[PDB]
RNA sequence: GAAACUGCGAAUGGCUCAUUAAAUCAGUUAUGGUUCCUUUGGUCGCUCGACUUGGAUAACUGUGGUAAUUCUAGAGCUAAUACAUGCCGACGGGCGCUGACCCCCUUCGCGGGGGGGAUGCGUGCAUUUAUCAGUGGUGACUCUAGAUAACCUCGGGCCGAUCGCACGCCCGGCGGCGACGACCCAUUCGAACGUCUGCCCUAUCAACUUUCGAUGGUAGUCGCCGUGCCUACCAUGGUGACCACGGGUGACGGGGAAUCAGGGUUCGAUUCCGGAGAGGGAGCCUGAGAAACGGCUACCACAUCCAAGGAAGGCAGCAGGCGC
């Protein structure tokens, strides 16, 4: 169980910063926009 | 300057011991949108009681009082005037309630009528269970 | 007194009970368990004096001591086991399934369910918490500890937890525009959107919340579930749906109710 | 071996007081000539000296080496055990058996 | 037995308090451990709740850390030195939570001298005999002696220090109350401290 | 299925109002300053080092002492989830240091670049201390996680020598459903200590507190934690005509009760919430919880039975009796 529940979650987090990480390209192209519009 | 008693004085916090090749501040924001003044962050005075410099967590009220006192050391005693409402005859009577309040070194030149705001914390002494937050100086005393 | 009491006069017993006067002293003290004291319903209560199934204590022991009622899909054989707000009481036998949420009024309602809705049910997160190895913990409003949750899930947010499992299928973030449910104070039972969130710095958060009918009514945070999407229920509603129409029209109601009745 | 008697007025003698006379002690769980009626409760009881005095009624012997004659009343008969060994390590440690 | 309340005592203004009830368990006192330097002797109490609270009565080692290169080693308290709170503490040499201590040397000069290639104590001329400090400062392979090279660069230890080793016992302050937890751990005085305490005991010298 | 050992309960309930005048108590908040039986949900091969062990006791048989009581000493036997001691498994390796020894390239070469790497030590959660860095949350942590160096109380933290119905699955092998237990975390029932405001009459009570703590400061001791709670050394403070300090109360406080046009006056021992007490004071045992009295230990007051040595007491529980 505890290999099992480790693991789906892991994929999860994974997915999540991932997006987070999306996000993070959302960030260093939020800030090329912010200086170079 | 510092450290008259016998035991050493120092904030636990930090380490002052790092093997090399001025000392370092442990300081903090205590929130409800309060200014962490400039005596803390730069001073180098050692206050457990000290608010923003020390271990101490401001939680629950929020008052002020007038300065009254100043005698007893990082201490003073703050009096908080009100009215009464007897129901019987449809008026107020005048009352107080002084009341001991923790000082910080930091807040260094106070004088008696200042305006001085307090918040509520872990009981510090027998009578203090207030800390010094803010100070507002009394109408004018710029001359 | 020198420790905790076990004794609750009839007097002095949660009024959304409704326990006459004249019964008896005592009042039934629920046992400790998920959901408090004053905000619970002992089985017992529901059991006999809503359904009517038994008539004493006696017939509450003997229904429930054959293993037949069964609370969030786990059998219970225990006569003051507090059962609260979102539970599953799950009568095998007459193929009944009861869900426990607030009346209109001050009250539970006896609401029964489907047996496909009495599979799941809505709970509010309560704290989010790092576990001893970084392993993420729920704790729910029915004291229920789920670990490795959604990276998403916060402090104010609902889950829909499976019966059996005991894993989150999806959630409802708290924020503008999603039905809540208020579990607390004078609007006990009200459904409504919320409105405005006003955030109070060491007092309790004050949250709006609008009604069907355009009636907006406020609440402290603490007080409130939310419990769908947009103006969506994700489980069935009461009759009312949680309104709470005054006096004067529940005055013409009931006697224009009883005019065409005869 | 002599293993405590009886004083004249039925105070039992406890070992290890070390007196002829007699002396009242507190009696907690852990002592003879005292049982508890409620769990984690002491008494005062008085109990009679280790030491034999000429005031006695009652002395309680046990025969350590059995000598060369037949005493008419204890060594005449045996006594049969009331149970035998409950635990199957004592059944085994008794009758003298191996594990197969 | 002692009651540990404040309706004993006097007002803020001065008036005398009327007890409305009699002493509560909750209000408790226990004795002073007064923990001695001798063999190792703990016995247990237990406190509220059910738990169990240590009174080391004894105690001779404890977990001491010279934390300026982060080297921690179980170590033998030898006597006491200076107390703040206290004078007649030192005189009945008992160990309290922010106590001045003299500890064994030893293990700090043994990891030191086992990790930087280099001797500590050991006065000038002395000759080293046993020659397993010989094999402990010298015989390294090829690139380790890169690494040990590279360490003993800022191996420099500062001189209030040097003078305590080279006599063999340290400075150190209890920092866990002896009398709850059963233990004796602290830290070796260091710089600002060290010359602070030193003078402090100097002044008590006279 | 008697008895008896074991576990649990006996701290709730019931009775009374003697104390008690910022005390109790009521409304409002805080524990980021704590403890928690039980319930409920998590955790329970995360640790690299036995097909079931140990020796007593009760009941029971037997022999007794005392004027005496829920008093008990001695003998012989026998159980455990009582009391103790302790494995194997998972387990094959990871992971941080330690580092013998080895191949490769740039410089003729020293030198310079990494790759592996025998061996030894260490490891998990909990406990205590010191240092370093910055997964999630708060208005705010010296928070919750992560890393490192160590420690581990012998009056001992955990890491199942326990019980019941089911009975199975292939060449002697061979798994569900429950009860009980257990360190830690959350939850529930709480308790405990603080915050702000509020009480009857009295000046024939105007000054009070303080080196035997009165108000603060530093360091400890004790405590479940915060604090003069208590020590040591400093400082001279704190309260008062806005009534402190002292005294009285035929005073337990509140929800409430009778009276009332409107204001108001008087009452509230009394069935619900909170407090206090078990003849008067003090001390403690066991337990998660008591300074417990239908528990124990004395001392004052009262008092029962005595073969004169000793022994047992506590109705402000329900009845009931004297006294008033």
């Amino acid at each position: 169980k505890n290999k099992e529940e480790a693991a789906e979650y892991a994929k999860l987090l994974a997915k999540r910063m991932k997006e987070a990480k999306e996000k993070r390209q959302e960030q260093i192209a939020k800030r090329r926009r912010l200086s170079s519009l | 300057d510092i450290q008259t008693e016998r035991a050493y004085q120092k904030q636990p916090t930090i380490f002052q011991n790092k093997k090399r090749v001025k000392l370092p501040r442990y300081y903090k924001n205590i929130g409800l949108g309060f200014k962490t003044p400039k005596e803390a962050i730069e001073g180098t005075y050692i206050d457990k009681k000290c608010p923003f410099t020390g271990n101490v967590s401001i939680r629950g009220r929020i008052l002020s009082g007038v300065v009254t006192k100043m005698k007893m050391q990082r201490t003073i005693v703050i009096r908080r005037d009100y009215l009464h409402y007897i129901r019987k005859y449809n008026r107020f009577e005048k009352r107080h309630k002084n009341m001991s309040v923790h000082l910080s070194p930091c807040f260094r030149d106070v004088q008696i009528g200042d305006i001085v705001t307090v918040g509520e914390c872990r009981p510090l002494s027998k009578t203090v269970r207030f800390n010094v937050l803010k100070v507002t100086k009394a109408a004018g005393t710029k001359k | 007194a020198r420790g905790p009491k076990k004794h609750l006069k009839r007097v002095a017993a949660p009024k959304h009970w409704m326990l006459d006067k004249l019964t008896g002293v005592f009042a039934p003290r629920p046992s400790t368990g998920p959901h408090k004291l004053r905000e619970c319903l002992p089985l017992i209560i529901f059991l006999r004096n809503k359904l009517k199934y038994a008539l004493t204590g006696d017939e509450v022991k003997k229904i429930c001591m054959q293993r037949f009622i069964k609370i969030d899909g786990k059998v219970r054989a225990d006569i003051t086991y507090p059962a609260g707000f979102m539970d599953v009481i799950s009568i095998d036998k007459t193929g009944e399934n009861f869900r426990l949420i607030y009346d209109t009024k001050g009250r539970f309602a006896v609401h029964r369910i489907t047996p496909e809705e009495a599979k799941y049910k809505l709970c509010k997160v309560r704290k989010i918490f790092v576990g001893t190895k970084g392993i993420p913990h729920l704790v729910t409003h029915d004291a229920r500890t789920i670990r490795y949750p959604d990276p998403l899930i916060k402090v104010n947010d609902t889950i829909q937890i499976d019966l059996e499992t005991g894993k989150i299928t999806d959630f409802i973030k708290f924020d503008t525009g999603n039905l809540c449910m208020v579990t607390g104070g004078a609007n006990l039972g009200r459904i409504g959107v919320i409105t405005n969130r006003e955030r109070h710095p060491g007092s309790f958060d004050v949250v709006h919340v609008k009604d069907a009918n355009g009636n907006s009514f406020a609440t402290r945070l603490s007080n409130i579930f939310v419990i769908g999407k947009g103006n969506k229920p994700w489980i069935s509603l009461p009759r009312g749906k949680g309104i709470r129409l005054t006096i004067a029209e529940e005055r013409d109601k009931r006697l224009a109710a009883k005019q065409s009745s005869g | 071996r002599i293993s405590g008697g009886n004083d004249k007025q039925g105070f039992p003698m406890k070992q290890g007081v070390l007196t002829h006379g007699r002396v009242r002690l507190l009696l907690s769980k852990g002592h003879s000539c005292y049982r508890p009626r409620r769990t984690g409760e002491r008494k005062r009881k008085s109990v009679r000296g280790c030491i034999v005095d000429a005031n006695l009624s009652v002395l309680n012997l046990v025969i350590v080496k059995k000598g060369e004659k037949d005493i008419p009343g204890l060594t005449d008969t045996t006594v049969p055990r009331r149970l035998g060994p409950k635990r199957a390590s004592r059944i085994r440690k008794l009758f003298n058996l191996s594990k197969e | 037995g002692i009651s540990r309340d404040n309706w004993h005592k006097r007002r803020k203004t001065g008036g005398k308090r009327k007890p409305y009830h009699k002493k509560r368990k909750y209000e408790l006192g226990r004795p002073a451990a007064n923990t001695k330097i001798g063999p190792r002797r703990i016995h247990t109490v237990r406190v509220r709740g059910g738990n169990k609270k240590y009174r080391a009565l004894r105690l001779d080692v404890g977990n001491f850390s010279w934390g300026s290169e982060c080297c921690t080693r179980k170590t033998r308290i030898i006597d006491v030195v200076y107390n703040a709170s206290n004078n007649e503490l030192v005189r009945t040499k008992t160990l309290v939570k922010n106590c001045i201590v003299l500890i064994d040397s030893t293990p700090y000069r043994q990891w030191y001298e086992s990790h930087y290639a280099l001797p500590l104590g050991r006065k000038k001329g002395a000759k080293l005999t046993p020659e397993e400090e010989e094999i402990l400062n010298k015989k390294r392979s090829k690139k380790i002696q890169k690494k040990y090279d590279e360490r003993k660069k800022n191996a420099k230890i500062s001189s209030l220090l040097e003078e305590q080793f080279q006599q063999g016992k340290l400075l150190a302050c209890i920092a866990s109350r002896p009398g709850q937890c059963g233990r004796a751990d602290g830290y070796v005085l260091e710089g600002k401290e060290l010359e602070f305490y030193l003078r402090k005991i100097k002044a008590r010298k006279g």
